[PDB]
């Protein structure tokens, strides 16, 4: 012509906030190395870190995915059925 | 577009079309009784007189288009030429010119060398060595927002 | 074949549709001066529809019997008197009038 | 299809189906005890109460829609007595604002009771109870009819077996009138 | 006029850009703009409130009319159909009672709970937001507020009333005012009435700093004193004009 | 993809609106064909001069000073008419006495024309610049382009609409360079609450943030992909164009970094959009269509300087009413008003206390005003 459905060239095909975001909604744990690496070295840290700091946060010098981003407004708990809200707080 | 000023260009249109056809002589005898060449600065804003002298020139080369006699052609393009070649205001306000207006006025000048109307391909060719045409899509500005 | 001689109708939900029960009549109301060279034709035939008709060319005969119907069920004095007074059949003149009522109509149209 | 948000549809018209089939059931409910939709055709009515409804749910973003906007965007055909169904169930529920405190005091007409329509079927049963004590007709009925059913003068006037020969001769064509009819339909 | 040439405004698609500028927070100057309100507007505000106000007084009231009304309607005793036709006469007295009280007490106190965003999406129809209605009701549409203009015996009050408190609170300064106003209109006439704060005296280096404006972002003679302000707190316009106009 | 086959003359389409569709590049190119020009170096004059005018007269068409020597003579000033403009028939003498005692009720001297001035020194900042370098220089028959944006909402929308800024743009320099040039308020405005932090220095605006910006001409996207960082909403918008058939045709996708003015397909006087932030639209109304010359600006360097500006009225604070709003407030007791604005000091001295303490609950952001640029 899970959410890992797409594979890693779908991924890299997708801008860097995009391929940023699903990594974190991936993986929730990966150091700021590890993260360019699998990004790759052509891509600038400045922009790897403007796209991370806004879906991860800092917890002992690693890069933890924000609990929004796991868990969007409309989702629920898959055990429990309590709102999205809860488990952000929890999370948090 | 200005409102006096169209009923000024066209009087002196009319009078051309009473005088003879390209010959200099009545142009000069124009200038001498009635001086065409009226008012350039008097005493107004800059950007009044500006604007004004611009609008001037702009409905006289807007009205210099091709179907009138050899008399009214004539007389708008050396109205235009005189305008310019007495410009009073500090900037050469150019004359606005159409795209294809060139190629007519290049249809104009080999009629002229084809025909024996002298000292018209003179003074436009003086005109066009003075630099004075600025030519573009349409002989005002126009957008959406009116 | 249809040349693009046709536009597609987008009609006919497929969810239901009503029904109407009025389709064709829509009859087209009378006037003063009608109503009076009505009466004079009423006066001058009698209650032959027919021939009513065919000297109404512009008004339908189904028109001519509910008008008839509606004053005999209204105005009743009138048709009496009608029916009292007589005019022999005037045919020529009848054209003129039928002429004359033609302008009226344009001249109507035209205001 | 104001249920599910299609392309053309969007998703400002779209409404609830559970609460506007309640309301529109109220409505039509009303309509039925206030002698609406007796002798009239009852679609046209269910159509100006889905209206009302739908125009009740958000009255802001649907004060300027119209009847046949409604029906263009529904691609429903317009009954023709809708309309009509529409200014009298509009009036009823005026009449219903009147009885309640608050709304009078508003003074609130045909275009703004529509934001609260909801609340005058909240209590409609006492509302339509003082509505009656202050009968529905068609209009043409309820204009002053000082004399209904005029009493007839009896007229039995029957002679002795028949009136004259007069009136035979006057219903008998002449022959003149003959001769011209066969002339013209010669 | 139009601004929608790409999407005409029938299915514009809210894109992910759109969306992530949406939740930031990032408001420009768009919803921040207002919009000066008018006199039909204050009287369908007074009309809402004051419904609204009556709507719930009246609610539990009719609640228990019906109740009365299935108590008359499904008990078939006679000894307590008096007294249930006792206490239905009773409240009607008591609804008589609240159609009859003036319409002076029904409008509420300045700071009440009531419905605000019920209220707008029902009369302004949205086009008043529920903050802005609040606000307008709480310090400018109430009846006790005085209209009386400052009879120039505030002035001199409120200049040491607000210097004492530090202009670090909204209430306490009205309230030690005592004339019965907002501490809106009352800091609003003040700080017209009073003069700027007066920076400096001709200092070189606010001279230098003009002129650099001047340079940099003026086109022509005119001079945008707005502008030369914007950067420089403590002036006012009449003097910084005819300060910097010369010499 | 190649451009939309039509002529290079702007056929008209509507009367008085707008033109065709026609290139732009073969537009300067048989614009310049047409003609030799070599005439904008401003070399006219600063002797034998007869002999000169004698051989050119000889390469014309008429190689003889019959008609020339008594032209030249004619044409000149000291017979042209300071003094009075009056005692003689005239028609717009009487208008302009009419303006003449108008101005004397009520104008003054010479002033209250801050547009009028405006407008002079836009044009004299373009008069015979020369660029600092000497490959600076601007090449003979360079296309200019005259070109409207109506970015924002706050203005008169009943003053027969002049709404915003104006923009001149040369043909052989790229799309990029009008891009970054236009100045719009959305990429100097910030995002973020910083209420609790108010001496915080805002970081990474929304310039930096949202990178992404695409043009839309004739169905054409042209896409920004030089920074890593810039997403595509292009995308979006042929997703909903082809989701459904609504009438509109296959639409082309381009790079802004490949495409100059010259390549584009354009009708002078229709609008076009230029998206960016997401839903910050500009109209963009390309209106003339021009040649450089030795009166315009010859540094390619500073072209973009705008021949036209709109004034823009800046929010002053609501509380002293004497400095422009920095700060933009909701949710707060304290706040006359919900969409309130305050400036530094006030906001300081009213929601803090004297050790910088957030007084109250409310929810404070950078107002970046409207009126910033000028």
């Amino acid at each position: 012509q899970p959410s890992n459905v797409l594979s890693m060239a779908q991924l890299r095909t997708l801008p860097l906030a995009d391929q940023i975001k699903i990594l974190m909604k991936n993986v929730k744990v990966m150091p700021f190395a590890n993260l360019m690496s699998l990004l790759g070295p052509s891509i600038d840290s400045v922009a790897v870190l403007r796209g991370i700091q806004k879906v991860a946060m800092l917890v002992q010098g690693n890069w933890v995915v924000k609990s929004d981003i796991l868990y969007p407004k409309d989702s629920s708990s898959p055990h429990s059925g309590v709102p999205a809200e809860v488990l952000c707080r929890g999370r948090d | 577009t200005p409102p006096g000023l169209q009923t000024d260009c066209e009087a002196l249109l009319s009078r051309f079309q009473e005088t003879d056809s390209v010959r200099f002589e009545d142009f000069t005898e124009l200038w001498r009784n009635m001086k065409f060449g009226t008012i350039f600065c008097g005493r107004m804003r800059n950007l009044e007189k500006n604007m004004f002298t611009k609008e001037a020139l702009a409905l006289a080369w807007r009205y210099f288009l091709p179907p009138y006699t050899f008399q009214i052609r004539v007389g708008a393009l050396y109205l235009l030429y005189g305008l310019y070649n007495t410009q009073l205001c500090q900037p050469k306000q150019k004359i606005r010119v159409a795209l294809k207006d060139w190629d007519e006025v290049l249809k104009f000048q080999q009629d002229l060398v084809n025909a024996q109307h002298f000292d018209a391909a003179y003074i436009f060719r003086k005109l066009r060595l003075d630099r004075a045409f600025h030519f573009t899509a349409m002989p005002k500005l126009l957008s959406y927002r009116m | 074949c249809v040349v693009e001689e046709n536009d597609p109708i987008f009609e006919r939900g497929s969810t239901t549709t009503y029904s109407s029960f009025r389709k064709n009549y829509y009859s087209k109301p009378w006037s003063n001066k009608e109503t009076d060279m009505f009466f004079l034709a009423i006066s001058m035939v009698g209650t032959d529809f027919s021939m009513i008709g065919q000297l109404f060319p512009h008004r339908a005969r189904i028109e001519i019997k509910n008008k008839f119907k509606r004053e005999e069920k209204t105005n009743g004095w009138r048709i009496d008197k009608a029916f009292q007074e007589k005019r022999p059949f005037d045919f020529d003149f009848f054209a003129h009038l039928l002429q004359k009522v033609l302008a009226e109509e344009e001249k109507r149209k035209q205001k | 299809k104001l249920f599910q948000a299609s392309p053309s549809v969007p998703a400002k018209y779209v409404e609830d189906k559970e609460k506007m089939l309640s309301r529109t059931m109220q409505l039509v409910e009303l309509a039925n005890e206030t002698w609406l939709v007796t002798g009239r055709h009852p679609l046209p009515v269910i159509t100006a109460a889905t209206f009302l409804a739908w125009q009740s749910l958000q009255p802001a973003d649907r004060l300027s829609c119209s009847l046949a906007r409604f029906c263009k965007l529904a691609n429903v055909d317009l009954p023709y007595p809708a309309s009509s169904r529409l200014q009298e169930l509009l009036a009823v529920l005026l009449r219903m604002a009147e009885q309640l405190a608050w709304l009078r005091v508003l003074r609130l007409d045909k275009r703004s009771v529509v934001k609260h329509i909801g609340d005058l079927l909240q209590h409609r049963q006492s509302l339509v109870r003082s509505a009656f004590r202050d009968l529905l007709l068609p209009p043409c009925m309820l204009k002053s009819p000082k004399r209904i059913c005029p009493v007839p003068p009896v007229s039995t006037v029957t002679g002795d077996e028949n009136i004259s020969d007069s009136e035979i001769e006057q219903y008998l064509r002449t022959p003149q009138e003959v001769r011209d009819f066969q002339r013209a339909q010669a | 006029p139009y601004f929608k040439d790409k999407v005409t405004g029938v299915g514009p698609p809210a894109n992910e850009d759109t969306r992530e500028k949406a939740a930031q927070g990032i408001k420009a100057f768009e919803e921040l703009l207002v919009t000066k309100w008018k006199n039909w507007e204050k009287a369908l505000l007074r009309k809402s409130v004051v419904s609204d106000r009556l709507q719930r007084l009246l609610q539990p009231k009719l609640l228990k009319l019906e109740y009365l009304h299935q108590k008359q309607s499904k008990v078939s005793s006679e000894l307590e159909r008096q007294a249930l036709e006792k206490q239905g006469r009773e409240a009607e007295k008591e609804i008589q009672d609240i159609n009859q009280l003036p319409e002076e007490a029904l409008l509420g106190n300045r700071l009440d709970s009531h419905d605000w965003e019920k209220i707008s999406n029902i009369n302004f129809e949205g086009s008043r937001s529920a903050e802005e209605i609040r606000k307008f009701w709480q310090n400018s549409e109430h009846p006790s507020i005085n209209k009386q203009e400052w009879s120039r015996e505030e002035e001199e009050r409120l200049q040491a009333i607000a210097a004492a408190h530090g202009h670090l609170e909204w209430q306490k300064i009205a309230e030690e005012l005592g004339t019965s106003r907002s501490a809106f209109q009352c800091l609003q006439k003040f700080q017209q009435h009073n003069k700027a704060l007066k920076r400096k005296e001709w200092t070189e280096e606010e001279d230098r700093m003009l002129t650099q404006l001047v340079q940099e972002m003026r086109v022509g003679s005119h001079i945008p004193y707005r502008r030369i302000v914007y950067y420089m707190e403590g002036r006012d316009s009449m003097q910084l004009i005819y300060r910097w106009t010369k010499s | 993809v190649s451009g939309s086959g039509g002529c290079n003359f702007p056929e008209y389409e509507l009367p008085e609106l707008n033109t065709r569709a026609f290139h732009v590049g073969a537009f300067g190119e048989l614009w310049r064909g047409r003609l030799r020009g070599a005439g904008d170096l401003s070399l006219r004059e600063p002797a034998a001069d007869s002999d000169r005018e004698d051989a050119a007269v000889a390469r014309d068409l008429d190689c003889s000073l019959e008609a020339a020597a008594e032209l030249r003579a004619v044409c000149g000033l000291d017979k042209l008419k300071e003094v009075i403009p009056e005692n003689t028939d005239l028609v717009t003498l009487g208008v302009r006495k009419r303006f003449l005692e108008h101005r004397e009720e009520t104008i003054t001297i010479d002033r209250a024309c801050r547009q009028e001035t405006f407008v002079y020194e836009m044009e004299s900042h373009a008069i015979g610049k020369k660029p600092e370098n000497s490959a600076d220089m601007i090449e003979e028959g360079e296309l200019i382009l005259s070109v409207n944006i109506l970015y924002p909402v706050i203005f008169h929308k009943h003053k027969e609409h002049k709404p915003y800024q104006t923009m001149l743009v040369l043909g052989s320099q790229k799309l990029t360079q009008l891009r970054d040039s236009i100045r719009c308020v959305s990429d100097l405005q910030i995002g973020g609450e910083f209420s609790n932090t108010p001496d915080q220095a805002p970081e990474h605006i929304s310039k930096d943030l949202y990178k992404s910006a695409f043009f839309y001409f004739e169905g054409t996207f042209y896409n920004d992909k030089r920074y890593p960082e810039c997403r595509d909403l292009s995308r979006t918008i042929i997703e909903w164009s082809e989701s459904h058939d609504r009438g509109y045709g296959k639409f082309q996708t381009a790079r802004m970094e490949d495409f100059t003015f010259n390549d584009l397909c354009i009708k002078l006087g229709f609008p076009y959009l230029y998206c960016h932030q997401g839903d910050c639209e500009h109209v963009i109304v390309i209106t003339d269509i021009r040649l450089v010359h030795h009166d315009d600006c010859l540094d390619r360097t500073l072209y973009p300087l705008l021949i036209k500006k709109h004034w823009l009225w800046t929010r002053k604070c609501f509380v002293c009413k004497m400095y422009t709003a920095r700060w933009v407030t909701n949710n707060d007791s304290f706040a006359p008003e919900d969409p309130c604005f305050f400036c530094d000091v006030c906001f300081r001295m009213l929601h803090y206390d004297s050790e910088g303490n957030k007084l109250g609950e409310f929810l404070a952001y950078p107002y970046v005003d409207p009126g910033t640029f000028n």
